[PDB]
């Protein structure tokens, strides 16, 4: 099925948003609900960097690399886990605090996968 | 129950394992695998006896005993299989096959050696699912909370490991090579300067065994030697195994203060003090007042007497003048990253993050960076 479907349907229970980015930074796909700017945030994947900023809220990183990330805002304003689809696309999502970002990264992890083949 | 989720804790000194939702592990044995002497090069000669643990021990006379763990890390890995098998079959009597196992790991544990845990686990013995956790993620988890800093110290490796949700934060883990074999050789060392002669492997044991019984983290320790040279106040007696009697003086808090002076035998690091300022350092501005607040001590190494009062005050000079500052040290330290697993492995939440035989065989050993973190 389609891209926004995909992404979209993620949007269920702790998951509030999503968004596909390209390996260039170009947003494929993000729910409306927010505005994610693509080429930071997949410099802080590619670069492993200490901190992603979306929307005027820090979320700390910490854990990133080539399959993963997972960064949090220490304040109690939710998490950010991203899987990449077959190296050619991170997809982000928005967790709600309360949420485990390890379970949310097994669900945006298996999109991911699914998202591989239509890349 | 025919099928309880098992717990196996390798340290580079001692193997823990056990059932999970037991409060404590059923085998603590050591982490050795004796072999046939001189026949580990011989003329058309296999490699078909192999002894592990107590045993091995127990007929040290005829083996060549090796630890396959060093500094917490995986080094042989025949011998390392041996060490599972032995923990299933001779330790815990179980079928790895009718158990979900958990194993345990330092921080920074190489990609192929988790990996290859993972391979041995599904495709030796057989396991219907899998997974491993780092050490001091599991102790943190048995103190009640997922945000702190972990000083993990056993027998072959000290680590300080800061933790938040359970994440052990990029770049600020920090391993030193000085642990309580360290500990127990240099004590071996500075009972020569009072006229003691400790040298063999044997002697060595009867050493480990005074270093448990006798060592003391002093909480000022240019005071402490003062103490111990004007009066015989903190002198002890200490019975050998054949009945004489020696006496111990500052050589039972000089031991442990290697791990505040590790000059003391010649290592240049900072010592575990400073070396958990500098990993607090390393994390997120807005995380380390949560870290100070929560230092947590693991291992056999932190069991001193005065390592936590000792720390509160090294960490108190070296941190903000207003920094809230606990060290936790609970009394099940010697077991709690076992406990962490125990708890872990028994909890409903956790079982959707058991690596099942179905996702190694779909996915292969990689699955283990999809799912442990
Ligand atoms: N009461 C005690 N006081 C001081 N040291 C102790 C005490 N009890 C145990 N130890 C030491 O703790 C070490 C064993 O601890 P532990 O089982 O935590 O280490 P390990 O997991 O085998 O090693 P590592 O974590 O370094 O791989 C030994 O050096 C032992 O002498
Ligand atoms: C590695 C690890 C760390 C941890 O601290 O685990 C604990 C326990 C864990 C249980 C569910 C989780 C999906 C399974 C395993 C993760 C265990 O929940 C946590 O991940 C979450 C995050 S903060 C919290 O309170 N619960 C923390
Ligand atoms: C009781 C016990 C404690 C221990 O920590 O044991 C572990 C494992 C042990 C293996 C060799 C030993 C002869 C066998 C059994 C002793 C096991 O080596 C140690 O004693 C080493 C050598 S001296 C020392 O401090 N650590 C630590
Ligand atoms: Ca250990």
């Amino acid at each position: 099925m389609s891209l926004e479907q995909l992404a979209g349907r993620l949007i269920s229970g702790d998951i509030g948003a999503t968004a596909v980015i390209k390996m260039t930074g170009e947003i494929i796909y993000q729910s409306p609900n927010w505005s994610v700017d693509g080429v930071h945030a997949i410099n802080v994947y590619k670069n492993r960097e200490p901190s992603i900023i979306i929307q005027g809220v820090k979320y700390s990183v910490i854990d990133v690399n080539e399959d993963r990330l997972i960064a949090t805002n220490v304040g109690g304003q939710g998490h950010i886990v991203g899987a990449v689809a077959g190296g050619k696309a991170l997809l982000i999502g928005y967790v709600s605090p309360n949420g485990d970002a390890r379970t949310a990264y097994i669900q945006i992890d298996k999109t991911a996968r699914q998202l591989s083949k239509i890349l | 129950d025919e099928t309880t989720a098992l717990v196996c804790d390798n340290g580079s000194g001692l193997v823990k394992a056990g059932f999970a939702g037991d409060d404590a592990p059923r085998a603590v044995f050591p982490s050795i695998v004796g072999r046939p002497r001189h026949q580990g090069v011989m003329v058309g000669m296999g490699q078909k006896d192999s002894y592990v643990g107590d045993e091995a021990q127990s007929k040290r006379g005829i083996l060549t005993l090796k630890y396959p763990i060093e500094h917490g890390i995986i080094t042989n890995w025949d011998d390392m299989e041996k060490i599972w098998h032995h923990t299933f079959y001779n330790e815990l009597r179980v079928a790895p096959e009718e158990h979900p196992t958990l194993l345990t790991e330092a921080p920074l544990n190489p990609k192929a050696n988790r990996e290859k845990m993972t391979q041995i686990m599904f495709e030796t013995f057989n396991v219907p699912a899998m997974y491993v956790a780092i050490q001091a993620v599991l102790s943190l988890y048995a103190s009640g909370r997922t945000t702190g800093i972990v000083l993990d110290s056993g027998d072959g490796v000290t680590h300080n490991v800061p933790i938040y949700e359970g994440y052990a934060l990029p770049h600020a883990i920090m391993r030193l090579d000085l642990a309580g074999r360290d500990l127990t050789d240099y004590l071996m060392k500075i009972l020569t300067e009072r006229g003691y002669s400790f040298v063999t492997t044997a002697e060595r044991e009867i050493v480990r065994d005074i270093k448990e019984k006798l060592c003391y983290v002093a909480l000022d320790f240019e005071n402490e030697m003062a103490t111990a040279a004007s009066s015989s106040s903190l002198e002890k007696s200490y019975e050998l195994p054949d009945g004489q009697v020696i006496t111990i003086g500052n050589e039972r808090f000089r031991c442990p203060e290697t791990l505040f002076q590790p000059s003391f035998i010649g290592m240049e690091s900072a010592g575990i003090h400073e070396t958990t300022y500098n990993s607090i350092m390393k994390c997120d501005i807005d995380i380390r007042k949560d870290l100070y607040a929560n230092n947590v001590m693991s291992g056999g190494t932190t069991m001193y007497p005065g390592i936590a009062d000792r720390m509160q005050k090294e960490i108190t000079a070296l941190a903000p003048s207003t920094m809230k500052i606990k060290i936790i040290a609970p009394p099940e330290r010697k077991y709690s990253v076992w406990i962490g697993g125990s708890i872990l492995a028994s909890l409903s939440t956790f079982q959707q993050m058991w690596i099942t035989k179905q996702e190694y065989d779909e996915a292969g050993p990689s699955i283990v960076h999809r799912k442990c973190f």
